[PDB]
Formats: C-alpha cells, structure tokens, sequence
C-alpha cells in the first residue's frame, strides 16, 4: 500500500533536515549532529524521538506505530546510507570489527552487476544501534491490555522487573570461510536458535564443486549484548480480584544493564511473536525492547487536612470494620507514610504484631496491602534466588519501598529470619546460591504478624517464652505490639454487637468519622511522601529529656524493656512521620509526645 | 498466497497513465483516444519512440519485458478511457495497446528472428503466405448452477478442461451472453522473396491475431507486425502474438 | 596481511624480535640466558613494555593475539637459535605475555572484545583436575583389528563407521590409551570483589589452562589472569546440530600473575599527618566517627588493622608466628558492636563478614560439594587469608566450628581431610569477633566464661578481650542522644590508604628499648599476678601490639612508646575483664 | 523470532576461466611493425 | 515436492535456436563397394542454419551418445580442396598421342561389345568446361549420355565400373527407392513431426557423375526436378514463396529401354 523507497526518502529528509533549538536557542540538527557522531564512531545507540516525526508528519508516526519493525529497518538503512555524507574524519579503527569492515569494503570495491547473494548483509554494515521512543500521545499500556491484536506494533508499558538474566553475547550475523575457495559467507540470524552452515555457496566452489565446507569464524561474525528479563504488572494495574501477569522482554545492545529486579521501569518497544498448529500456528509472544526508563487536590481536601482529628480520622479509616485497636490503626498509618530518610536515616518503620489467633491480625495486613500503593503479601520466595540462569527476586525485593506484609511470621524459616535481619539492618538482601553474595537493594518496611505457640498468650510466661523468635530480632522492629485475648464481658459484648451489625448490614456501625475511600487515603499518603520535615535542635533537648526518662524506667523495670539508641532513632522516625501527616516541615513537640505515647503503649502491651 | 500490492507494477501502471495523460503537452495522445472513443475501436496505437522520449527506461522495460508491461499499459489505458468516459469504457471488457515507431534491434525479419528475442517485443516484416479461418475463441466461460443457485467463472487467458459439473456433481449450464469470446486467426509470415538467399532454408514464423486484428491481413500482403514473441508448452513451438499489424 | 587484519608475519616478528634485543627498562636477553641455563622454555613478557616500545604493535598484538603469538614464538626460537645456537630443550621457547589491558571490571565486558587479549584481577574460586582431552584417536576393527587413527577432528572425533583392511561395516572402535591426549584444567574464577564499584552482583568466569600452566594456582588465590577472551556456541541438544544464538564465554589462560601504590602526593600526605603527635589518638577517634565514647576499643581494633610485623621464624624451627591480631568484643546487645564490624568490614580491604551461627550465608568453613564435580567450596576464613574476618555473635557457635577457630588461631591455617587427602589452607586473618552476654543483659560478678560459656583455651587464644557495657547513667544516655541527634542533621579514604601503605612498606623491627620495656612490663604483670597471673601469651600479645603501634607511627622500629601504650591497652583489657 | 529466513550471502575451474579470460583479451597477433 | 508431475512455465523458460543435420562419409573416403556411414549433427546457436545439404564440409564437434555429434565449428568447401610423381605420370599420360585410344580401350576391357561408347564415356568423365559467361551466367560443364536398348547387355556392369572409376560416382536407379530419390525431398519426419529436407543422388554427386538405371522409371516429382537439373545443374525446392536451390553439377549417365522432352536435353545418346 506504500512504497518503502518513498518512505526511505522522507525519513532521510527528516533526519538530514530536522532540527530543534538547543540550549541557548541553538538551532541544531539534533539527529544530524548524532549522525556526525555516528560517522565518527562517537555514538552507537541512536535513540529516535517519534514526537519529532510527529512535529512534521503525524501520519508517518501512525504508520510507524502500525508496523514498528518495518520502519525500524527503513530508519536503519537510511542511516546506513547517510553515514558517508556526515563522515568528515576517518577515526581510528576501533576494535577489529571496523578494520574488518574496512577490509570487507575494500574487497567489495575491488570487484559491474552482482547477484544479491554476493553482497554483504546490511546488518553487518553496522555498529550503530537504532531505537525509537514512544510518543507522548500513545499512553502507557497495561500489560493485560496488550493482546494478540497489538502484536507487530510499537507500544509503551510500565511494570516491575521480576528478573533479569546476565548479559550474554547474541550472534547477529554468523560468518564462515570456505574450505577450498576461501570465500567469506554470511548468515544473519533471527530466531534464538539456528543450524550452522556446512557447504559454501560461493561462486568459485559452486563452480569447482570442490566440497568447500564452511567453517564458522567468531572474529568474522558479529555479536551484540543481550539479556532477558520478565517485567510484571504494577500493583495499581492489577484489580483486587486479579493477580499480576508477566511479560518477557528482550533487551539487547546498548539497552542492556539498564535495569535491576524490583525497578519500577517503563519500557517502549515492539510486541512481536517468537516461535520457540490447530487452525493456525500458536506462538509465544514477547516485547522487543527499544527504550527503558527507570521511573521513581481540591480546597475541601486541604480543609480536611487542617482538621486536628484528620490523622485520627484517617486512623479510624484503617480497617474500620476491625472494632477497637485504634491506637494500632494509628501505628499502621505511620508505617504507610514511613519516615523521611533525611541526610542518611532509615525512614522505614518495621512493625511486628504478636497475639492470640483470631484478633483481626491477618485481616489487618490484608487491608494494609489493599491500601498500600505498592505492597507484597507472604506467609513463610521471600528472598531472591538464581533460577536455572537468572536472578529471580523474592517478595522482599518486590516491596522496594512499599511494604512486605508477612503473616505467619513466627513460622518463618530461620534462614529467612537472618535475611530480614539484614533487610532491617542495611535495607539489602545478600544471596549466594553458587557462593556468590549477590546483594540487592531491598529498601522496604516490614509488617510482621505472629502468634504465641501453644495457644493463647500467657502473661505469666515471659516474652519469647510463648514465642520462638530471637529477642534481638524483636528489638530490631521499630514497634512491637502485643494483643491478648482478655475476656472482658462488656468489651467482648461490644465486639459481638459490632459483628452482628456487620452481618445485618455488611457494613461497620456508623462511626464518629466515616471511613474514606482508599484512593483518597493513598492521595494523602502520596502528599505526605512529598514532605521531608526537619528536626530543629531545640526539639532535641526535649527529645533527649524524654529518652533518658524512659531509659530510667527500663532500668527500674526488672525485665529489660529493650531501650537503647535504636529506641531513640525509632522515636525520631515516628515524630518526623507525624510531621509528614501534619504537612508541616518541622517536627512538633506534639509529634514527639504522641510517638512516645505509642512507644509507651507498645511497652504497655507487653504487660 | 494471494498478492496484495505490486509496487513496480503500481509505478509502471502509473507512469503509463502519466504518459497517456497528454494534456499539458502537445495533446496528440489525448486526441488519439478521443478519436478512439469516437471511432469506437479499442486499440490505441502508440509510437514507441515518443515513449522513449518521455521515459527511456520504461520504453526499455517495455521492449525487454512485454507481457507484464503491456498489461500495466492496458490498465492505464482502460482507466484513462474511463476518465474521459466511463460508460464507453464499460462497453468493452478490455482495451489494447498498439506499438509503432523505430525498433532499433527488435526490428528483424523472419530469417533473423532468432530465439534470442523470446519474451521481447519484435517488429517483424515479411509476406503473409498461410492464413487460417476466423474462429471465435473462448476466454472467460461463465456457468450457472441451479442446484446451488450459484454463478461461477473460469478464465483461460494463456492457459475435460471445460467445467460442466459442480464439485457437488450438480449440473452446470453455461451462460453464453455473460461469457467472453473473441475472434481469433492464425497466419504465417516469411521473408520477402526478393531479399531471401537461396542457400538458407525458409524461416517461417507463426502469428496469432485476435479482436479487430483478426481480418486485417490476407495472404500475399506485405505487412509489418509488432508483437510479443512467446514460446508454447511442450523443443518447443514458438509463435508471435500480434499487438498491431500494418500493411506496408 | 592475513585477511581482515593489519598483520604482517615477517614485520611483526622482526619488530617483536627487535623489541626482545632492543629494550629499555635489555632484560629480555638476560632472562633468555636464564631460560637457556634453566631450560624452562616459556619467556613471559610484560605487554606494557611492548606498549611503551611500540603501541601500534601492542595494539596489533591485542587485536589478533592468537595470530601474532606464533610470530612471537618464531622470533624467540630463532633468537634462541642465535643466542645459545646449540642447546638441548624438550621443546623450543614459548612466550606468555601479561599485564596489557587493565579493563579488569569483568562485570563490564563486551562482545567487542571477543578474541582480544585481556588481563583481569580476580580470586580463583573453584578448580578441577586436568581434563585429558582427546587429540588423536587410534582405532581398531572388531573384525580384523585394522590399525588406524583419526587426528583432531574439530573437538568431536569422527567415527570411521567402516573398516579399511576388511572394509566391513562399522567395526573400528577407538582405543583409549593408544589415543593422544592433552591437559586442559578448567578453573572457575570470581571477579576481584574489592575492584568492583557496586558489588551488587559479583561476577564469575570459567578459565582453562590447556596443556600448560596447569594446577599452578590453587583456589582462593587473588591473581591477575591474562589470556584470550573466547566465546563458543552451545548445541541445543547433543544429538542435534542446532545451537543457541547466545554464546557462553570463557578464557583460555596464557599467564597467571600472582598478586607502586598511589602517587607521590598521597605518600607525602600520609607521612605528613603521621608526624602529628596525636595521630594515634586522632586516627583512633577518626576511626568509626558514628561511634561515641569509645576510645580504648577503637585503639585496639586500630592496632589490629595495622597488625604486627610479619616475622619469618623458619630458621628457628618455631613455625609461623601469628603476626595478626585477634580481638573479641564482648558487650550487651545494642552497644554498636554490629555497626563496628560493618564499618570495619566495609572500610577494610579483602575482608569478610560472617556471623557465629551456621545459618550465616558465607559460612566460616570450607567443604566439598558435587555439581557432579566434588569440588571444594572455600570459607570466609580461608577467603580472608590476609584480610580481616568480622565475625558477629561469636558466642553462638558450634563446637565443631569452635575447634576450627582454635586451630586457625593456633596455626593461621585450616586442615581439611577432603575425601581422604589432607590440605592445610593458610588463613593469616585478623579475627574481629563480636559476642553478646547470655541472658537479657550481662549479669555482673560473673566471669566472661560464665556469661558466654566458651572454652577457656579458645577465648584465651584471643590476644584482646574488650569488655563494653551500657552503663545505667542517664547523663551518658543524655550525651549519647545529643551526639546522635547532632549526627541526625577525616574521610575514610585517607585512613585506608594510610593503613595499606603501612602494611605495604613499613615493617617495624624491634629496638632494645622496646625489648627491655616489654620484659619489664611482663615481670611486673607476673609479680602482680604472683599473689589469672601473667602468661607468655600476654607477652606475645604485648609484642604484637607494640609492633602494631610502631606501625601506626610509621617509625619502622618498635619504640618504648609502642610498648607503653600496648601495656596500657593490655591493662585496659584486663581492667575491662578484671573480676575478683 | 523464527518467521523469516535471511539469505546466505558471500584443476581449479575459476583458474581455467581466468586462463581463457586472459587468453581472449590479452592474446596478441601480428608484430611490432603491424 | 502433486508428485512427479510438474507444470513448466514457458514465460521464463529461455531457449535458443536448434537444428539437426545428417553428415555422410565422403565418396572418396568410403571403402570400395561399401555404404558410407551417417552421423547426426547438432547445431543450435548461430552455427545452426549456416549450411544446406549438399555442401562438402569439415566439422569440429563433440562425439556424443544418447549416438551423434554436438557440432562446435563448421568449414564449408567454398572452393577447391597430389604427389609430384603422380602429376608426372599424368603429364606423361597426356604426352601419349594415343591417350584418347589408351583411355578408351583401357577403361572397360572386362565387358565385351563396346565400340566408341567407351570413347563417349571417357569424354563424359573428363567433362566439358563449367564456363562462366561474360554476362555472369554459367553453363553446365557436365556432359550427359543416355544408353537405350537391351537390358540383357551388361551395361549395368559398365555403370558399376564407371562409378567405381569416377572420383565422385553415385550409382542408383530411377526406381532407386531412396526417400530423396535422385533429387531433393522435403518430408515431415513423423518421429519429430518436423520438416526434414533431404538431398537426392544428384545433389550428392555434385561435381561428379550419376549412373541411373531405369531412367525411364524416374519418379513423377523426380521427373519434374530432372528438367531443371539437367538444364541448370540445380535442384530448386519451393516452400511457398521462398525456394531454396541446391547445387548439382553432376554428369548424368542414364540407362533405359524405351519424359521424351528430357531426351532433347541430353548431350548424347546411343543404342545398345
Ligand atoms: N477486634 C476485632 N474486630 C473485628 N473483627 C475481629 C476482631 N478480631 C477478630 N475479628 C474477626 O475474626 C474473624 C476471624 O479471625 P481472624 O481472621 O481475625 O484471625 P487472625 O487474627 O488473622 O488469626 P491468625 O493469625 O491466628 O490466623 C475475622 O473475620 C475478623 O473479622
Ligand atoms: N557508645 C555508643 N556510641 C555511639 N552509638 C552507639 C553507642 N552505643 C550504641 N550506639 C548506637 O546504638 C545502635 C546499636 O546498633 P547495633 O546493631 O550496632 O548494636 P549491637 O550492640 O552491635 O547489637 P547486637 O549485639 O544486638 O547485635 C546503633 O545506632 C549504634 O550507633
Ligand atoms: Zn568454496
Ligand atoms: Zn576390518
Ligand atoms: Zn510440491
């Protein structure tokens, strides 16, 4: 329906004649200058903005998007054609490949019509990589939305890298030499596997019939960097009833090494099939990578924020169906906002929950995971692994400054207990399947949940007498809250009344402040992440005064209450977290006092 | 296995229409087809050298490649006639192209018409000796199937063979009016007897005429024919398909 | 030139032969005499010499190493046929170039460098037996015993499938021992971890010593390997000829270099600040700035960083001396012990971090494991053969582990009876052990053995036992908090270079001042203990500490101040551990 | 992605062809005078 | 890949000109009293069509078997084609005054009943002169004799003798039964179903002598052709308008017993 030669000239015109006013309004042929760099071997990857083509030909952009692979080859060959024009210098023969290319060109020039076979592949006249970048108009597409309809097209998506293979050299063009005629033979490769050539199709051996047997030559052949990865749907993309879905992505050439597992990246590239036969052939799909980017209200809303009971109202909104435990609900809110990480400081707020089974514990985590903008749920895989040959990140990695809710925490494997210890220590996960301590940046807050063994908690039995965890690890947690099934006939009756209402209404009883929509909550959280409140040194005097006071109480306590500098630092995290809730960039004495109150209540929970 | 677009044929078909689009230029070919419309014939005559002037490359392609290039040209002709008049174009199933002018090496004689010119246009000159009767030749036979209430076609073109039963073995009754037939005649040319060495054997070349070209020749006529020299299915008999005949 | 290259056989050989005879630091012709006298026909070359002599030939060399090296051999052999024209050698001279391109970030390697010579620094992790690789297979007919051979059929061996004498069907079976073989020891080596910028994913590569340079390097050796980068296909199945489009890449080693510092400014700068009178105090306080109110502990670990001078007691028949210092920090949980180990391990070069539990990922031991090559996986102690192993929770350890720690502390080596054979893996590490009191806190009036429950022998092997406790002093809590909140809102690099240079260059030797001072200190301690008295192990600790303290001052000789401070810290450790 | 096949690109008979080629074009007849 | 059947596509099937010929051993080179052999000649490119039957030629080609020759070069005896001792004897022979009588007597002593017919046969063998007129036309140098009368007389032996004596002596009959016969013939070879031109005895004996038994019994088409043949030494075969002409400059010795218009054109005649 359209002559590619005609399209070839338009892009060549566009490349040679598109410019944009650079810094200080410098009229510059952006691609032309890159072409000058390319001819000098100063560039290899040539990323192409499609919006520049949209600047003068949006019709061409849609045609490009309608079949991205075709226009990629057109753009590549156009660059191959225009390179001698922008060539001005003969740079040094970078690597064997340039001089081998030059030697190949010399022999070709030493040759007049020529058969199509007796000519070098265009993909061997390379060492410039070409890619596109998706237009701003074409919005990023959810993975689940991308289906067989959109194959053969360029699209932009966003997700989380579950895993990346190591960089390896993928062959581009196999090169061989005839046994007898000594002629060079080429073989571009498309599929991930192929059969090596045997007999040379060169004219001389063809005529001579001398049994010229091709033998491959790695120096002759051309390779490219190549790694394999599987992105995953972002948490927000997946509805609550669904689960994330993976997409294999093939990164190659310069694009490699640009991502790690857990990176919330955005990829633009071509969605194409790979054949690793009922009513047609069935074939696995993948997304050939082109560009990779590692990503990061109304006035009445502000009036609501100005309310002194705002954070209290927000706390009530955290699992309102869960009657009681409002102080805990506040503590969960602090975890969701987290700290500041001023400079660094460990802004993560790891909270551990212990108590008898049947106390909303499991249900609380689920609400937090639903509320959390990015989260993981596990029971105890958790840590990374080296599958057989790819780094597969565990749910701890997939948190990545989200929250890794961990039910059944007491029954975790002791190896994992050591692993999370490192996470709370350095916010990193070191794993060695083959004795190779590969370290991954597992920044995240850990929300643990456990129960005492042998049924309900026994106050007569000390802490860690009813629970089988290292007491040191419990100290690592920013907060540790205990829940006890005290039979309180009135309060138990109040809970029973709450349950019956829910049965008779499928809703909690009408609270003082109604719970808010989770989206609104997350918007407030995102606004809170914007803030990084500071600690004035005047507050330090009162903070230290409070700290030594409670430390004295610990010395007074017959049982050591885990008071240490860890306890002070956690109090700092809570106070600045409260300052984020206030939308005030200075921590208040009120914020400090409330954090101490929660600290005291957590200690009082140990009663 | 169904062709979608031919860029070369697209361009070639376009270029012929551009060549036939003789309006800004001297208007000779526009006047010709207008005369062709008035005269009711369906075979334009064309000087090859003017085509060389407007496009040497296309003219070279035409002489070297006959069957494909003419088909594009006929397409351009039919559209061009449709442009000037749709209904007159619709009267005729097809239109034809007549070549003329100087043919440099392709202008040969039956003695010199070697096999090297196969699938090349040739402008033969000689004397007609054998003539065959006019016969109507079917090209597009149209059939109706009352069992299936279905109408089918079958072209023959260059290509028991006559279809009479549905694949379900239902009877097929032909549709004579719908089908396409064309008069068809065969003649034989020889070198002019005065300029013909006695030592050499006779070199007689067959010729195929169709449509209005059928009766434009008799035995003992000194005629120049321009056509496409083609083999035949089987050591293969070889014949010349006339594109235009003129009696010098 | 050979196709696709700029390589002339004669000119490259002549230029190389010119480089051999003509050189400015001529040493090549001298070691040729060493090879002629010794008869070892391998003439190793620093490629940087070729770079200095001729960068183009060096560039030409690296571009086509497999092709240029035979020219280099022909150059040297004819030189050997010129210099010492008559001699006897089991094979003519070879060359093993090295030290050419320090693109040693193996994590940063590209397909552009395929079949290009490179050198990289790394620690060999796993090795294997030399693979007997077939190169010519003798064959014998089952029917008529037809003797025949097939020679180097491109890795695989082409089966005859038909006899040659009786010409029956496939009856010629290979004869194994009659076949020809070569040695190819496979070696798996890890990228030098200190050299890596991030270290988030340490890199490993396979290496091969083909018929030469085989078994010369054992596991754990941090060396520079020089050889040709190489990549090959892998068949999708052994039976089918299809291959992957990706090539697994390895190295065919050519030379192993077993392994000045910085520039003049740094040696000038560290020597300048070494002259400061309070460099010992400043360096101690500068060490681990996030710590507060800890100076005796900082000084002791600082002396462990510098360590005592290496001492060769081979002539005395006394065995190797524990030149390294081992310090056990015992204190209540939450007293910054873990931070101290992490800070030192992060700061220290070629050090290791582990925990007393067997659940530690690295593992403090070495042992065999099958893929199914029963190959030895090393341990952190063996890995830190010259570095420092920061061991956390040393109190919580297995008795089998505790026996190993006693052995290496007694010997600075580890004996492992792998399969049946025994290997003594040297471990001259500095052990920074950290232990916590049993129960919630340290019970006062209970000895370290009571409150940590370890053998008296093993804990006695620790030259220093630093006891730290969190006092119940609200003023200390107040000052500590103000220090922390102050931190809430000298760089390590200069200190690291100071210690490395002191290790590299300065080797303190005893002075009779130090000798008499140490003897006076011990007998005074003996007299104090005459009424846990003094022991000659305490003298050895005082000996080692004075060496370290002298090394701190860069005096290059042990002075009385080294003895005096060493005795002071030794008494401080006694005072910290004093109980009676 | 395997859906397209790239085309392979690139006594002694060619020596004999060269011998004819040099013979036909380079064969000289006559003499210096002629 | 349908199985063995395949469809040829004539559009791309390039071809070249094609022609088959039959070459016979020379009458000089055949052994005495033996039939000359025949060989198929294959000429395809410009080499093809350069020749017509009846030309004395020398070919260069490739011996081949399916049994035939693939031709690669042709030389045609456009004009011309001897020890000094043989000449000297011939010079001596002409020096003999009675060479006429020696030739006349010496030719046919085996047969009996010859008187001055021997002399006529001699002069026929020498033949006259194939003169070129000043106008450029040519006159038949041949001389033709007719023998009429007794078949009992052994003139067949005389025909057998003289044809053996002649440098190019072809002996056949008016009922010779050859497909060409005495003169040319165009016939569709049904094996290939294509017209194959074939030369007759007259054209075969070009420049020589033809002995014709039962000359009265010539074929009808042969009777037509012999008119121009004796009168012009040329067989003209017509294909509609163009008519090829084959050269037969051969003397004719005819035998018969009892068409009459041809007898006017004979140079000489005698009764048995
Ligand atoms: N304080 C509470 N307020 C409201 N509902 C509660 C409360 N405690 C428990 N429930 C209800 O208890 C029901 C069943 O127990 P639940 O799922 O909370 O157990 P759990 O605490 O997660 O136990 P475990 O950790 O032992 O599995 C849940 O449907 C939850 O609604
Ligand atoms: N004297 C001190 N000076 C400075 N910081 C201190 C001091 N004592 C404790 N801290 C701080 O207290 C926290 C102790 O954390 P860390 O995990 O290192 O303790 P630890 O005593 O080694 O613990 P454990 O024995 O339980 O593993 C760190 O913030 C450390 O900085
Ligand atoms: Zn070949
Ligand atoms: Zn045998
Ligand atoms: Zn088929």
């Amino acid at each position: 329906l359209k002559d590619y030669a005609l399209e070839k000239e338009k892009v060549k015109k566009f490349l040679q004649e598109f410019y944009q006013d650079d810094e200080l309004g410098k009229k510059q042929f952006k691609y032309g200058n890159q072409l000058v760099r390319l001819a000098h071997r100063e560039q290899v990857a040539l990323y192409v903005d499609l919006d520049d083509v949209a600047e003068d030909d949006p019709e061409l952009v849609d045609s490009i998007c309608e079949n991205a692979r075709r226009y990629a080859k057109l753009f590549a060959d156009a660059v191959q054609e225009l390179l001698p024009q922008y060539k001005e210098r003969e740079v040094v023969n970078k690597d064997v490949l340039d001089v081998y290319i030059e030697h190949r060109l010399m022999m070709e020039q030493r040759s007049m019509v020529r058969s199509p076979q007796n000519q070098y592949p265009a993909e061997l006249m390379r060492r410039f990589e070409l890619y596109f970048q998706g237009p701003s108009s074409n919005k990023p597409r959810v993975i689940r939305e991308v289906r067989a309809d959109s194959v053969g097209k360029l699209v932009t998506v966003r997700g989380i890298v579950t895993r990346v293979s190591e960089v390896k050299p993928k062959m581009v063009v196999a090169t061989y030499t005839c046994d007898q005629c000594g002629a060079e033979t080429y073989q571009p490769i498309q599929s991930p596997t192929f059969m090596p050539l045997i007999m040379c199709p060169s004219q001389e051996c063809q005529t001579n019939r001398s049994g010229g047997r091709l033998y491959l030559q790695t120096r002759g052949s051309r390779f490219i960097k190549f790694q394999e990865m599987k992105m995953q749907e972002h948490s927000d993309q997946v509805p609550v009833g669904n689960i994330p879905r993976s997409i294999t992505v093939l990164v190659e050439g310069e694009n490699t090494r640009i991502a790690q597992p857990g990176d919330h990246v955005s990829v633009t590239g071509i969605f194409l099939p790979i054949l690793r036969v009922v009513q047609g052939l069935l074939s696995e799909t993948y997304l050939e990578a082109h560009r990779i980017v590692k990503m990061n209200l109304t006035r009445e809303e502000l009036r609501q924020i100005a309310e002194e009971d705002f954070y209290e109202k927000l706390a009530a909104s955290i699992a309102p169906e869960i009657y009681g435990h409002e102080d805990v609900k506040k503590a969960l809110l602090l975890l969701l906002v987290g700290g500041v990480d001023q400079s660094k400081i460990r802004g993560n707020i790891n909270i551990c929950l212990m108590g008898d089974p049947g106390v909303a514990k499991s249900q609380l985590l689920s609400y937090i995971d639903r509320l959390a903008p990015r989260s993981q749920y596990t029971t105890g895989g958790l840590t990374a692994a080296v599958l057989r040959l790819t780094l597969e990140g565990g749910a701890l990695v997939l948190a990545d400054q989200g929250v890794c809710c961990i039910d059944e925490f007491d029954k975790m494997a002791e190896a994992d207990r050591t692993a999370i210890h490192e996470v709370m220590e350095q916010q990193t996960i070191s794993i060695a399947k083959a004795g190779i301590l590969t370290t991954l940046n597992a920044r995240c807050s850990i929300l643990a949940a456990a129960n005492p063994a042998y049924g309900r908690y026994n106050p007569r039995r000390s802490l860690e007498q009813n629970i089988q965890l290292p007491a040191a690890l419990l100290s690592r947690f920013d907060l540790l809250w205990l829940i006890q099934d005290r039979p309180d006939r009135d309060n138990d009756l109040r809970l029973a009344q709450h349950i019956t209402y829910v049965h008779q209404h499928s809703r909690q009883p009408p609270s003082q402040f109604e719970p808010l929509d989770m989206k609104l909550m997350r918007r407030y959280i995102a606004m809170c992440r914007e803030k990084q409140p500071m600690v004035p040194e005047s507050l330090a005097d009162y903070i230290t005064a409070a700290y030594v006071e409670m430390r004295r109480e610990a010395w007074a306590s017959k049982d050591a209450t885990y008071t240490s500098a860890r306890t002070l630092l956690a109090i700092l995290r809570l106070s600045t977290a409260l300052a984020r809730l206030r939308m005030v960039d200075v921590v208040e004495k009120e914020d400090v006092n409330e954090a101490i109150r929660l600290m005291e209540m957590s200690k009082d929970s140990l009663l | 296995t169904v062709v979608l677009d031919d860029v070369e044929l697209r361009e070639a078909q376009r270029d012929y229409l551009d060549f036939l689009d003789d309006e800004e230029d001297q208007g000779i070919y526009q006047s010709k087809v207008r005369e062709l419309i008035s005269d009711n014939q369906y075979r334009l005559i064309v000087n090859v050298n003017d085509l060389r002037r407007k496009n040497e490359k296309r003219a070279n392609r035409l002489l070297n490649n006959a069957f494909e290039e003419l088909v594009a040209f006929q397409r351009a002709l039919k559209d061009f006639v449709a442009s000037i008049d749709a209904t007159y174009a619709k009267q005729y199933e097809e239109f034809y192209v007549g070549l003329e002018g100087s043919f440099g090496s392709k202008h040969v004689s039956p003695r010199t018409l070697t096999s090297c010119f196969l699938s090349c246009v040739v402008c033969v000159e000689g004397i007609v000796t054998k003539c065959s009767l006019v016969r109507p030749k079917v090209v597009r036979s149209v059939h109706y199937c009352p069992a299936t209430k279905k109408t089918i076609e079958r072209r023959y073109s260059d290509l028991s063979v006559y279809p009479t039963k549905d694949e379900e073995n239902n009877p097929l009754e032909t549709e004579y009016g719908l089908s396409v037939y064309k008069d068809h005649q065969t003649i034989t040319i020889q070198e002019m007897p005065e300029k013909a060495p006695a030592g050499q054997l006779p070199r007689s070349v067959d010729v195929i005429l169709d449509d209005d070209l059928v009766d434009k020749a008799k035995p003992g006529d000194r005629v120049q024919v321009v056509g496409t020299y083609r083999c035949l299915p089987g050591t293969f008999r070889t014949v010349l398909i006339a594109c235009n005949v003129k009696q010098m | 030139v050979i196709w696709g290259t700029d390589v002339n056989v004669a000119a490259c050989k002549e230029n190389f032969q010119r480089f051999l005879q003509r050189f400015i630091d001529p040493l090549y012709m001298q070691r040729l005499g060493e090879i002629n006298v010794i008869g070892e026909p391998f003439l190793n070359v620093n490629c940087e010499h070729i770079k200095s002599f001729d960068k183009n030939l060096y560039r030409q060399l690296i571009s086509y190493p497999q092709e240029v090296i035979p020219t280099f051999d022909m150059a040297v052999n004819e030189i050997f046929f010129d210099r010492y024209p008559d001699s006897i050698l089991e094979h003519q001279i070879q060359v093993r170039p090295f030290n050419a391109l320090k693109t040693k970030n193996m994590r940063n390697l590209n397909p552009e460098d395929i079949d290009q010579l490179i050198t990289i620094s790394g620690m060999v992790i796993r090795t294997s037996q030399l693979i007997p690789e077939m190169q010519e297979a003798f064959f014998q007919c089952q029917v008529c015993a037809h003797t025949t051979r097939v020679e180097m059929d491109r890795g695989r061996i082409a089966e005859p499938s038909v006899c040659g004498r009786c010409h029956t069907t496939h009856s010629m079976a290979l004869i194994h021992n009659r076949s020809l073989f070569s040695d190819k020891q496979m070696i798996k080596l890890q990228e030098s971890p200190e050299d890596m910028p991030a270290g988030q994913t340490p890199h490993t590569v396979i290496l091969f010593a083909h018929n030469d340079l085989v078994d010369k390097v054992q596991p754990g050796d941090r060396v520079n390997v020089t050889g040709i980068y190489r990549a090959v296909p892998i068949r999708v199945n052994p039976r089918v000829s299809n291959v992957k489009s990706v090539y697994k890449t390895h190295i065919d080693v050519i030379h192993y270099r077993k392994t000045k510092l910085f520039s003049e400014k740094r040696v000038e700068l560290l020597k300048e600040l070494s002259r400061k009178p309070d460099i010992y105090e400043r360096l101690a306080s500068a060490l681990a700035p996030s710590i507060y109110e800890h100076e005796d502990i900082k000084k002791g670990i600082l002396l462990q960083l510098f360590g005592g001078t290496r001492k060769d007691f081979s002539h005395t028949g006394r065995g190797k001396f524990r030149a390294e210092i081992n310090i056990l920090l015992c204190g209540d949980p939450g007293t910054s012990k873990s931070q101290l180990l992490q800070y030192v391990y992060n700061l220290v070069p070629r050090g290791q971090y582990t925990s007393g539990k067997g659940s530690s990922a690295v593992g403090l031991t070495a042992y065999v494991m099958k893929d199914r090559q029963l190959v030895l996986q090393t341990g952190a102690l063996v890995l830190s053969d010259n570095g420092i192993c920061c061991i956390d929770e040393f109190d919580k350890m297995n008795e089998s582990t505790r026996s190993v720690l006693h052995e290496v502390m007694e010997q600075q080596t580890l004996s492992i009876a792998k399969a049946g054979i025994i290997c003594q893996l040297n471990a001259r590490t500095s052990v920074l052990a950290a232990a916590n009191p049993i129960e919630s806190q340290w019970n006062p009036k209970k000895t370290t053995i009571e409150n940590i429950q370890l053998p008296h022998t093993l804990l006695s092997r620790f030259d220093l036992i630093f006891l730290m406790l969190d006092p119940q002093d609200e003023a200390y809590d107040r000052r500590l908090a103000h220090h922390l909140v102050a931190l809430y809102y000298l760089d390590m690099a200069v200190l690291k270079d100071y210690i490395a240079y002191a290790h590299s260059t300065i080797m303190p030797r005893l002075s009779e001042e130090a000798s008499q001072a140490l003897i006076e200190a011990y007998v005074d301690m003996r007299k104090i203990g005459s009424s846990v008295s003094a022991y000659p192990r305490q003298l050895e600790s005082l000996i080692r500490l004075a060496e370290a303290h002298a090394k701190v001052r860069l005096s290059n000789k042990v002075e009385a101040i080294d003895v005096e401070e060493a005795k002071r810290l030794h008494r401080e450790a006694l005072k910290q551990s004093a109980t009676d | 992605s395997g859906f397209d096949d790239p085309g392979i690109f690139y006594a002694r008979k060619s020596q004999l062809q060269r011998r004819f080629k040099e013979f036909l074009r380079q064969y000289r007849v006559g003499t210096d005078r002629t | 890949c349908p199985l063995d059947p395949y469809f040829i596509m004539p559009d791309k099937c390039k071809c070249v000109d094609f022609q088959t010929l039959k070459l016979q051993e020379l009458p000089d080179a055949v052994p005495h009293g033996e039939m000359p052999r025949h060989m198929q000649l294959y000429c395809d490119r410009y080499l093809c069509d350069k020749v017509v039957p009846g030309n004395r030629v020398t070919i260069m080609g490739i011996y081949s078997i399916k049994s035939y020759i693939r031709v690669l070069g042709i030389q045609v005896d456009t004009d011309g084609s001897v020890s000094p001792q043989e000449e000297e004897e011939f010079r001596r022979l002409a020096a003999l005054p009675n060479v006429y009588e020696v030739i006349s007597k010496s030719i046919a002593p085996s047969i009996f009943g010859g008187t001055d017919m021997k002399k006529a046969i001699a002069c026929l063998l020498f033949g006259g002169s194939r003169k070129r007129l000043p106008d450029g036309l040519t006159r038949r140098g041949d001389i033709n004799l007719l023998m009429l009368g007794d078949p009992g007389t052994a003139k067949s032996q005389l025909l057998k003798f003289v044809e053996k004596c002649s440098p190019i002596g072809v002996y056949t009959s008016g009922k010779g039964s050859s497909a060409a016969g005495l003169t040319a013939s165009v016939m569709r070879d049904p094996s290939s179903r294509n017209f194959i031109m074939e030369g007759g005895a007259m054209v075969l004996a070009d420049g020589g002598v033809v002995c014709i038994d039962e000359f009265d019994k010539m074929r009808e088409d042969d009777r037509v052709a012999i008119h121009e043949a004796m009168e012009q030494q040329t067989i003209s075969i017509a294909k509609a308008g163009i008519t090829t002409t084959l050269n037969s400059r051969c003397s004719v010795l005819a035998a018969a017993n009892s068409m009459p218009t041809i007898l006017s054109r004979f140079d000489m005649i005698f009764i048995v």
